[PDB]
RNA sequence: CGGGCCCAUACCCGGCCGUCGCUGGCAGUCGGCAGAGCGAGAAAGAGAGUGGCGCGGACGCUACGCCGCGACGAGUAGGAG
RNA sequence: GGCCACGGCGUCCCCCGCGAGCGCACGGGGUCGGCGGCGAUGUCGGCUACCCACCCGACCCGUCUUGAAACACGGACCAAGG
RNA sequence: CCCCGCCCCGGCAGCAGCAGCUCGCCGAAUCCCGGGGCCGAGGGAGCGAGACCCGUGCCGCCGCGCUCUCCCCCCUGGGGGG
């Protein structure tokens, strides 16, 4: 029978499904992120105590 | 306690008005058994806005719904006792319906039968 | 073997923080590798019988449905993850909405496993009792009380007060009423004009609009 | 017997479970390889423009190969030449969109086809965007969506393209087997533009949303999906 | 012991300046004047409260002359503070410039 | 000249009706005399041999029947079913 | 310091074919193993059919004609024949 | 206020800036969270033993965690972890 589409861009089982490499992109952006909010956000803290 | 179906799906009808005759309202020697339009400069029949409406092919009911009583079964005509071992297997999908040609000695007969059987009948206490 | 929690904490939902094989190493793989009723016996009084713990069905319908297509993602309510409001903490002042006690101010105790606020209500300010409300139909006002020293007993929740069939308060409900109220009361009789704002009702007035004023 | 029959079922079913775990670790492998490709096709251009900036003189890069072309006008009053070049180029309804590899046949039809047509230069997130989200497949001349690899492989493995992803990699940098690629790809039927169209009648130079878009074309992307 | 229910008037139905689209209905809310004011009233459930010739029942209590078409807000209209809601069942077009209840419970603060 | 907003039977997603195409699928309901399959990227065997207790298993197929995939749907004069 | 579709022995030539279990789910189209009320002479249900109101739309059919609502012709109404 | 040359483009913040608006184009150089509305089409997809078996109704692809190795930590045999 017909299947039913599901858009991978918001699906991310249907997006590993189509490209298993997805996952690992994914959570390179994720962790890569969340260092550089905590960089940015230490840096601005040691400024302002700098002032 | 009346019989029940098999399954009662929600019955979906695209439309319940009829369609009725092109100015049928306007004359009695029109009747409202619809006709098509044929005049070369009928706005019914060229579809102009707010008009009488055709009956399209699009307006058909779901297969799985069609012809369907309100009841949730399907009806059939019976004249005697001996077509209701018919309806014997198809208890639970198909109801019973005595003509109206039947008199009342036999239709007390048919609905005694069709009750020992379980089969529904939609008029089981017409004449008595 | 004995069981132990995931070596892989989650980073979203369904992504894992580590890769493949950082849990390969993590959890060692590398030196776990391995390598390759229907009846009985009944005794009678000539011989012995055999019965039939099943017996095959005495009717058959006229007809049966097929079977369904199964699915995967459906659950029963028993087992749906439950959210709480933000503006919703214990011991926040709600207005009930819906019930015969709309617009009563009460307090906010605990969330029953059902998903249900659990309210109090002081009876000697607005009589309101234990109570379930919906999270929905309620307004979490931005007042605050400091609840976090109460105790409530265990033995109340959803099937305590779930309805069982002219209703008759029993002494059981009394008595936990009484505890719960004897212990919340005078932590609110140390708000100023707190026990006042309890007992008062709110109510819409003329040119009053609820978008425009803060809660 | 059957005891050694069921054996030797069972070791099929191993061997076919083997295999697909090889297929998934080769689209995976290729898709790592295809990520990084694509970082050093962008980071190549910015490095050339860089040194020529530094040295004073200018880069010119090399104008794009691949076009989206979009039906702007409805089907009514058409010229019978610019019909006929719609067809070929497969734009028969309103808003489809579709991709175009740039030579001088194909840039002289879309001159052609200039009042009827909003078109430009996708970007790789428009290819990604689209392939995924609206792409669907011509297998046994049905419209057929792509829901899994298997779809791709059957039809395309002749090529030497087993995914989505190396599919992608084909429209994107365009290569020996494009067209079959494009063919294969049935075409985009995309939605009306959110957000509103400037002037349908005009081209995009008058302020209008006739003709060629540089790269424009990835808003209007943006918003049609 | 009051009003619970904020004030709206039905203006009229979804339209273009020749059709008529009665499912839908326009709302006057009044003290709201944008759109973007608009947001604290998606997704609140309204009435229309008549009255007609025979009883009929209500619940918790005796039943009385008042019936209730109930409807939903389902998304602004216009730039003006307008609403768009879906009834159950199409309102009356004597309705046009009534009093709308539009309540409060469905609440996501 | 700029944001926002309103809506056609147009476009997108979904349901239902019919037509067209795949000149698609189903005789395999082969059950204790039995062993459940033909959907999956890449031709062709669930091939045969020769030497080194408890008695059980839904519906179906008016084959002019039933079922599944996609696309399509204006219409006078006129034609056909 | 951080990351990974890295994970055994055996030699020969190059440079340098079947592990067992469990369980969770963004995974080939919705389920609840979740609830609340109201019902005997006045209420419940009846998308259709009878009357009325309101909003939007809406010119009288057939016919010749490039062009018909036409200040173009045929037509009071009904039944039977055609 | 605007200009020249020297001082490491004089140095220090930061950086298409939350001094939420002085001026762009973006996302393989992109991810997370939340709210509103509409919808629920289909109905025997099998799993495991197997001539030693006649169970079962969670099944396929896809993404995972735990045990068949052994230690240690925290909060109360249980859960959370290294
Ligand atoms: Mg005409
Ligand atoms: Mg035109
Ligand atoms: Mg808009
Ligand atoms: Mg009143
Ligand atoms: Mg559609
Ligand atoms: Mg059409
Ligand atoms: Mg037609
Ligand atoms: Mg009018
Ligand atoms: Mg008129
Ligand atoms: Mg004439
Ligand atoms: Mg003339
Ligand atoms: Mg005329
Ligand atoms: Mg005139
Ligand atoms: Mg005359
Ligand atoms: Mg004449
Ligand atoms: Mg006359
Ligand atoms: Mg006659």
């Amino acid at each position: 029978r017909r299947v039913l589409k599901k858009n991978p861009l918001k699906n991310l089982r249907i997006m590993l499904k189509l490209n298993p490499y997805a996952k690992t992109m994914r959570r390179n952006t994720i962790l890569r992120q969340a260092r550089n909010h905590k960089l940015r956000v230490e840096r601005a803290a040691a400024a302002l105590a700098a002032k | 306690a009346a019989l029940r179906p098999l399954v009662k799906p929600k019955i979906v009808k695209k439309r319940t008005k009829k369609f009725i005759r092109h100015q049928s309202d306007r004359y009695v020697k029109i009747k409202r058994n619809w006709r098509k339009p044929r005049g070369i400069d009928n706005r019914v029949r060229r579809r102009f806005k707010g008009q009488i409406l055709m009956p399209n092919i699009g307006y058909g009911s779901n297969k799985k719904t069609k012809h369907m009583l309100p009841s949730g079964f399907r009806k059939f005509l019976v004249h005697n006792v001996k077509e209701l071992e018919v309806l014997l297997m198809c208890n639970k999908s198909y109801c019973a319906e005595i003509a109206h040609n039947v008199s009342s000695k036999n239709r007390k007969a048919i609905v005694e039968r069709a009750a020992q059987l379980a089969i529904r009948v939609t008029n089981p206490n017409a004449r008595l | 073997g004995k069981p132990h929690c995931s070596r892989n904490p989650v980073l979203v939902r369904g992504i894992g923080r580590y890769s493949r094989s950082a849990m390969y190493s993590r959890k060692a793989l590398y030196k776990r590798k391995y390598a390759a009723l229907a009846t009985v016996t009944k005794p009678v009084g000539g011989g012995t019988r055999v019965v039939k713990l099943r017996k095959m069905p005495r009717y058959y319908p006229t007809e049966d449905v097929p079977r369904k297509l199964l699915s995967h993602g459906k659950k029963p309510f028993s087992q749906h993850v439950r959210k709480l409001r933000a503006s919703i903490t214990p011991g926040t002042i709600l207005i009930i909405l819906t019930g015969r006690h709309r617009g009563k101010r009460v307090v906010f105790l605990k969330q029953l496993s059902s998903g249900l606020l659990l309210v109090t209500g002081p009876l000697s300010l607005n009589r309101v009792p234990l109570r379930r409300t919906h999270q929905k139909f309620v307004i979490a006002t931005s007042t605050k009380i400091d609840i976090s020293g109460v105790k409530i007993p265990k033995h109340l929740t959803d099937a305590y007060f779930k309805k069982k069939k002219k209703y008759e308060i029993t002494e059981q409900r009394k008595v936990d009423q009484k505890a719960v109220d004897s212990q919340i009361l005078p932590k609110i009789k140390a708000v100023p004009q707190l026990q006042g704002y309890l007992r008062s009702v709110f109510a819409l007035t003329n040119g009053v609009y609820p978008h425009k004023l803060v809660f | 017997n059957f005891a050694e029959l069921k054996i030797k079922r069972l070791r099929k079913k191993f061997a076919q479970k083997m295999l697909r775990k090889a297929r998934r670790k080769l689209i995976y492998e290729k898709a790592k390889h295809y990520h990084k490709e694509y970082r050093q096709m962008y980071r190549t251009e910015i490095r050339m423009a860089r040194m020529a900036r530094k040295a004073g003189n200018f880069y010119v890069p090399a104008e794009p190969k691949l076009a989206f072309v979009i039906r702007i006008r409805g089907i009514n009053g058409v010229s019978p030449k610019v019909r006929k070049v719609l067809q070929l180029l497969r734009l028969r309804q309103i808003f489809n969109g579709t991709f175009v590899k740039l030579n001088k046949a194909s840039i002289n039809m879309l001159r052609i086809v200039e009042p009827y047509i909003a078109w430009g230069y996708p970007n790789l997130k428009s290819v990604n965007e689209l392939i995924y989200k609206r792409g669907y497949g011509k297998i046994n001349k049905k419209r057929i969506a792509l829901t899994d690899n298997t779809l791709i492989a059957r039809s395309l493995g002749k090529y030497n393209i087993i995914c989505m992803e190396d599919l992608i990699h084909e429209i994107y940098t365009v290569g020996k087997h494009f067209k079959e690629a494009n063919n294969f790809l049935w075409p985009f039927k995309l939605s009306s533009p959110r957000g509103g169209m400037k002037k349908k009648t005009t081209h995009f130079v008058e302020g209008g949303d006739a003709g060629n878009r540089e790269d424009q074309i990835n808003r209007l992307i943006r918003r049609m999906n | 012991s009051g009003r619970l229910w904020c004030k709206a008037i039905f203006a009229g139905y979804k339209r273009g300046l020749r059709n008529q689209r009665e499912h839908t209905a326009l709302l006057k809310i009044e003290g709201v004047y944008a759109r973007d004011e608009t947001e604290f009233y998606l997704g609140k459930r309204c009435a229309y409260v008549y009255k007609a010739k025979n009883n009929t029942v209500t619940p918790g209590g005796k039943p009385n002359k008042t019936r209730v078409i109930w409807g939903k807000v389902t998304r602004a209209h216009g730039n003006s503070g307008m609403v768009r809601a879906k009834f159950r069942s199409n309102l009356p077009a004597k309705a046009i410039g009534h009093r709308i209840r539009v309540m409060l419970y469905p609440s996501r603060i």
